[PDB]
């Protein structure tokens, strides 16, 4: 099986962790996220590793940030994807089991390595199983958002922020 | 302040108690389930609705594990759903992030813990600054 | 296996349903608070005084916020209370400690995580070895 | 103010960057628990800084282990102190305010860092509200164990395990 | 200015303090070397990085290992490529001065990052001072190796040994 | 056991010095500079073409900033040059590398220290193994 | 054997590594140097551990600051203290069989992880050789400082600095 | 800028070349060792006497390992000696350490090596600000 996983540059260490046990697990691993820890922005990541599940690339996704909220959510907000926002066992073997989730958001910096590796395992473990009730949940789920092909495989995406980014347009 | 909250089957219970409390506590709150909604995609996707079309800029989802509801309304252009089960994010989340809403998820989060991330929550404004560049990106996509 | 629990008033509701779950998953159960005791110092140390006398190893307190169950009952000699609110902690403690019981806050952890705590806590045996050290370093102290 | 902190092997990191916290706070420190992180026992730690606490050299504690539960249980066990185990903001500040709470444990590897400093953070800041409930229930608590003048401000207290340890008595 | 960046293993911690430093600079960074820190193979990252700046894909390399001398040996043996084997700042910046080396190697395991990050940034101010005399050291430098079609951008070139490595043929 | 020396005109002097010191620590040399090399692309090819041809796996390369002779000696095709300027790289590179042979920059490392570098390598191993496959890879490119 | 261990909060994580290290080798470490990365002075440490070994608390002493510069110098400064500063396996050597050191100094941020380990190693091991040559320059060694009573056994010999320190006397 | 030099038997021939590079960069030189010292006891204390005693800020020592030349040195109340062998504490002494003095092993370090050392040493200036309370603890020290 293939596992993308990305993150900004406030929990690469941790992402380190997960991906060093993913693949000591037999998983093969597709590291999308920042790779050192300068600042740089979730979004990026999530979109690579939401890209990355819903072209096929990948099976799953694990996405993780300071509390995850921002690439989990950048992660869902991508066609194809269910991204679930998961700092505990339960609710991520809920997200896999109920929703078929395929990517999984974790806040690193919120929660310890030991129970990121639980909740990892956990989500990983769990298998799918529909029922009329959840298939209607995950229909609705998947026909929300408004497909824009602008934004479908399109790696410049971004470009834009970036530049104003570059020239100090968001400075503190 | 305005607070817009929501609940399906699952989060009413915990929904009927935070709203007395906000109450308590002058907030003007508008309830868009009062009866529980189908389900979470139908109560988040309300509240999305209500909260993208009002002035107010606080939000609370309840359901079973939170998970679903967040899933749901961050489908929404333009809406940033954080889940929530611990006092940091409660925070962080609407410091850094838009958290336009935070869901609660009333299996996982007992009721005690759940006032102090609520509170959090409301008493937290967005930073701004360095941090718009993320969620220009966020408002960007579907 | 067996499993001794209890309660004071602020833990009874989810005392009852977890003994309801326990007895649908074959499990004996010795409940010491039929009743609420009077607060949670009373019924640690109930569920405490039945379990360092029965032949069970496994025990389950329930109160408002957890802490005051373990802070309790860790002050009688040889017993070990575990708060335990995530799923890690839930089979760690059964594993390294003697985890003589876990105390849940029921203002701090919903039922549906409660039960999966319960559950991995159940489900895990004490590992022994290296660990006995610190074990009977604790059982050497008041 | 005085602090007194402690740890076993598995979360010295993370005791490091709560040490830094107090400091940069404005806190005295007073770090008992262990300096590196070679194999110790958390019981040790957690007794250093209970009576650290309790003889009045130090106003509150903090301890730290994988989990915090054998610490926190070791640092309970001692005359004079009341320890919370409180992964949590919430039941950290009850611990303080209705229980008077003078050592607060945590597990470091399963709470991320962030969420240590926000426990931490909330428990200091916290302040005892005295009722004639609560100190009913404090006054019990501080009746229960029976004390025992060998374990007191005994350094050699667990020479004897520490021998079987050196032994190979506990091996695994 | 573009820099590729690579690495086994054993110094990810440096090469992401290294990769942190360059972006500060105002360097862009393509960083090839490995993600985290399960154990790999120093080869893959030094052609990798080589293969980059010999390419016209980046217009110098870096490449990180224990001692550096593995992954510094593997970038040398490549086309184009001049890799300098230097964990001191004096013949680092001969190795840029003299040899016009593309490629600095250094051991990320025996050299402390402070010194890291000046061998670094003296390696990048230097510039090649072209003579009659160095100009025929590296013509003979770039031809001591004989050109072999097969290596030449040929990501599946390792395939055969790390097949091998996955059939336990490696083995302690 | 055997070494194979060899130096241009910036690394002769240490090399007559370390050949001296090896002949009285029961050494059999093969010195193929006696008259300083051209250049260190000369030097070290000389070493490498004699070591490759030789029943030695230890040679020792002398110049003035060692990088040179590792640069153009690691161009043969199964050939593996360490630079050398410190103690712990000595011996590691044999155990791990094929460590053909080591370079020594005069004009970087002192005598002394150069000798306790020389002692290292030369009382160093190759662990084989796992490090097997890296040399397998290394001896693959050209 | 006991080895006395000190830092500034530069190395805190280099020396965390040597105290494990020495006590898998055997030794009974007493880590008296910075146990946290707070901001606080080398010549604190190195006078700490100067002081036991000193006074025979402890066998032999090493301590580390970024270039070792600082808190060997330190410790130099001390009755009975013969303080080698060594990021080398040979000075360090020499250091023990020529001079009798009884402090090592290294620079952590200077030496790499490795090489420190060597370092350390090779002094350990390393034995005194008396010899009328180096009998007679440790002599020298031993009689050029003039004993300072108010400094020997005096914890607060710095007091007034940390007071000015306190107080901003030093801002940059 | 004025530099004093010293060396014994062992370091003598790297001082010599030294003082021929700091003459041709118009430093003006204070060589307190015309003749090597009987051993680094004397030549580092030749140096520190002179240097505690003139208006110069800059200083070099040199022996075999550099070692004793600081070890010996530093014992003499206000004198700071660092031992250098790499470029980053060549200037970083300077810059946080008083650094009255480095010490170079001429058995440890190349010539091309010492050179950029001892350039990088003379070319950075002390910082002073919050680093004056470690010098001003040293000062006080035997
Ligand atoms: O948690 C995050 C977003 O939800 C990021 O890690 C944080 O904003 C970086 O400053
Ligand atoms: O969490 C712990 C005790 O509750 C310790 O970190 C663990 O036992 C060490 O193996
Ligand atoms: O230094 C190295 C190769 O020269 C590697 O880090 C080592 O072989 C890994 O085991
Ligand atoms: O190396 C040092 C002193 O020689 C210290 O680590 C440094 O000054 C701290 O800023």
């Amino acid at each position: 099986m293939i596992i993308a996983i990305g993150n900004d540059h406030i929990v690469t260490m941790q992402k380190i962790e997960i991906s060093n046990m993913l693949k000591d697990m037999g998983y093969t691993v597709i590291d999308e996220g920042t790779y050192d820890t300068h600042r740089t922005h979730y979004p990026i990541y999530g979109k690579k590793v939401a890209e990355d599940v819903a072209d096929g690339r990948a099976d799953l996704g694990i996405v993780m940030c300071g509390t995850g909220i921002g690439i989990s959510t950048a992660a869902d907000k991508n066609e194809g994807i269910r991204a679930a926002m998961c700092d505990d066992v339960t609710s991520a073997v809920y997200a896999r089991e109920q929703l078929n989730a395929n990517v999984l958001g974790i806040g690193g910096a919120v929660v310890g390595v030991h129970l990121i590796q639980d909740i990892v395992k956990a989500y990983l473990d769990a298998t799918y199983k529909e029922t009329p009730e959840n298939k209607k949940l995950i229909d609705k789920i998947d026909n929300i958002a408004k497909p824009n092909p602008d934004q479908k495989d399109n790696p410049h995406f971004f470009d834009a922020e970036l530049e104003k980014w570059a020239e100090g347009v968001y400075h503190d | 302040m305005d607070v817009i909250i929501g609940a399906d089957k699952d989060g009413f219970a915990m929904k009927e108690q935070v709203k007395k409390y906000l109450e308590e506590h002058q907030y003007r709150v508008a309830d868009v389930t009062p009866e529980p909604a189908e389900d979470f995609v139908e109560s988040s996707l309300a509240v999305t609705k209500k909260l993208l079309n009002s002035d107010a800029h606080k939000a609370i989802m309840f359901d079973r594990y939170g998970v679903g509801s967040a899933m749901a309304s961050n489908k929404v252009k333009g809406m940033v759903t954080a889940v929530v089960e611990e006092e940091n994010t409660a925070h962080m989340t609407a410091e850094h992030n838009g958290a336009k809403a935070i869901a609660i998820g009333t299996g996982i989060t007992g009721y005690d813990r759940a006032l102090v991330i609520i509170q959090r929550y409301l008493d937290t404004e967005y930073a701004g600054g360095r941090h718009q560049i993320r969620l220009d990106m966020l408002e960007k996509m579907i």
